[PDB]
């Protein structure tokens, strides 16, 4: 293909790049002279301005550093496409972040914000605003976070509508910010409103972390309401996104997924595949692995022993503390049903001793099971007894015969009376 | 450029700024205990002040206004309304700031 960009500009740019490791006073002068060579715009002088800002930040020269950063901001909306300029300005912002003069940092940030507003750098702009919002959430700031969210929403507003069809990614980032915020304020109603609006309008390309956060919030909301399948699916997608990304929230999301998969009954395992030699043997996940192993084996005694042994990491989460009662009820119900499947007419105290629980709890569980039609049996409370209907007759054909007999014979009687 | 939400059920002083968009506490108004103050916040003479009345058990109501400072967070004693000129107002009364003409209006007769 090839294209002659320029020879002398690159040559002097590389000469100054070599000079950068020498005394900075000469490197800055050479870089400033690279901008004088072309004069109009920059191209290689665009990178020369970035190098000048870096070297000036080395020798604490800020005023002209910010003036030349304004020059670069004007250069972003210039013959240099807004493609590598975003990486260059992200690097400049990171270099400025090295020091601790927060006043200078925020002056830089506000100048960048206004320049990007003027340059209508839509994608770059809400990327910068989303980064600022993430920084605010990391410092638990909402005074300017709310303003940023309102501005981004207004930019997403299609006048009549509050949402575009391709700014779905914009609204996705906005809702991720608001999900972090309402996780800070644990506002369930706003959480569900955000999740609904996200599910509806967010349909677009996500960043894996954003999708994971939104799915984590959705699973939290669903398991707060009661939906086990939806919560399991949301935790599934969030944990897949965390696996892709690498955020520390991966372990917590996996624990939440383990809790969700145990609550959907029907005997499924969440530690089977992804929790392998790397993750199954993880010290923070080995407790959950053992829990679900007992759940598979229906070992109520071992399950309760593990619950009591690792209570500092089993029920430590208030949500898992809430759900542990339901999990115990479910596992006890499963063990009871499995125990009473092979036979009939079994005493209650034996079941209580087997389940290592009180007799009243066993009676309540039996009543609940019979109400759910899971047990084809009935309870004799006087003698502390559970009598099951063995129904070994397997008939009910005589019932059909009797119905056939009476209906047609009455049919015959009606016909004879009418015909006579 | 600041909104001063005073009272509620009390002596809650929660200051909000439009340019900052945040709610903060300043102080508590000095009021006698075992009482239910009736707070009234209004701008007077380009200066933030309050008009509050305290009522106790088997006690008469007292009317007094205080001068509040922004950076001091204290309600300095500006003027105490003597009962010889102003009598009891009530509970559902409202307060507002405006300019009036003494000649057109008439003084309200009441025994001190």
């Amino acid at each position: 293909s090839n294209s002659e960009p320029n020879v002398d500009l690159e040559n002097q740019y590389y000469n100054s790049k070599a000079l950068k490791e020498d005394d900075p006073k000469a490197a800055l002068s050479s870089f400033q002279k690279v901008l004088e060579l072309e004069g109009e715009k920059g191209e290689w002088g665009f990178k020369a301005l970035k190098q000048m800002i870096k070297i000036n930040f080395k020798l604490t020269n800020f005023p002209e550093m910010m003036n030349r950063y304004k020059q670069l901001l004007t250069y972003i909306r210039s013959a240099v496409t807004r493609n590598y300029s975003e990486k260059s300005i992200n690097s400049i912002l990171d270099y400025i972040s090295t020091s601790k003069q927060m006043d200078l940092l925020q002056e830089f940030y506000e100048t960048t914000l206004e320049a990007l507003k003027d340059a209508k750098n839509d994608r770059l702009w809400f990327k910068t605003n989303t980064k600022l919002g993430k920084l605010y959430l990391e410092r638990e700031e909402y005074g300017k976070l709310q303003k940023i969210l309102r501005q981004l929403h207004q930019s997403c507003q299609t006048d009549d509508g509050e949402d575009d069809l391709k700014k779905g990614t914009q609204l996705l980032e906005i809702y991720a910010l608001e999900i972090q915020m309402y996780t800070a304020q644990k506002n369930n109603k706003k959480l569900k409103a955000l999740y609904e609006q996200s599910l509806h309008i967010k349909s677009a390309i996500p960043h894996p972390l954003i999708m994971g956060v939104i799915r984590e919030c959705g699973g939290k909301m669903h398991l707060r309401e009661g939906e086990f399948e939806k919560a399991h699916t949301d935790f599934f997608e969030a944990f897949k996104n965390y696996d892709e990304s690498g955020s520390p929230r991966r372990t917590t999301c996996l624990k939440y997924l383990v809790l969700a998969n145990m609550l959907m009954k029907s005997g499924i395992n969440p530690f089977d595949s992804q929790e392998a030699k790397p993750y199954k043997n993880d010290p923070e996940i080995l407790a959950m692995t053992n829990l679900v192993s007992a759940y598979q084996n229906n070992d109520i005694t071992e399950f309760e022993k593990i619950l009591k042994t690792n209570h500092s990491n089993i029920m430590d989460d208030p949500f898992i503390r809430e759900h542990i009662e339901e999990l115990l009820r479910n596992i006890r119900t499963q063990v009871l049903i499995k125990l009473i499947k092979p036979y009939t007419r079994i005493h209650i105290p034996f079941i209580s001793k087997e389940l290592n629980i009180d007799v009243a709890d066993v009676e309540s569980l039996l009543v609940q099971c019979i109400l759910d039609n899971t047990i084809h049996g009935r309870i004799d409370q006087v003698n502390q007894l559970l009598e099951l209907d063995h129904q070994k007759r397997g008939g009910a054909r005589y019932t059909a015969l009797d119905k056939w007999t009476n209906q047609l014979n009455s049919l015959n009687q009606a016909v004879v009376s009418k015909l006579a | 450029d600041k909104i001063f939400y005073i009272g509620g059920l009390s002596v809650t002083v929660e200051i909000y700024d439009v340019n900052k968009n945040e709610w903060k506490m300043a102080a508590n108004i000095p009021a006698k205990r075992y009482s239910d103050p009736c707070v009234r916040a209004v701008v007077i003479s380009n200066s933030l002040c309050v008009f509050m009345r305290e009522t106790h058990l088997n006690e008469r109501a007292k009317y007094v206004t205080y001068q509040y400072d922004l950076e001091l967070d204290r309600w300095s004693l500006r003027q105490h309304i003597s009962e010889r000129v102003l009598w009891d107002l009530g509970r559902d009364f409202r307060c507002t700031v405006g300019k009036l003409y003494p000649s057109c209006l008439e003084e309200s007769p009441w025994k001190p």
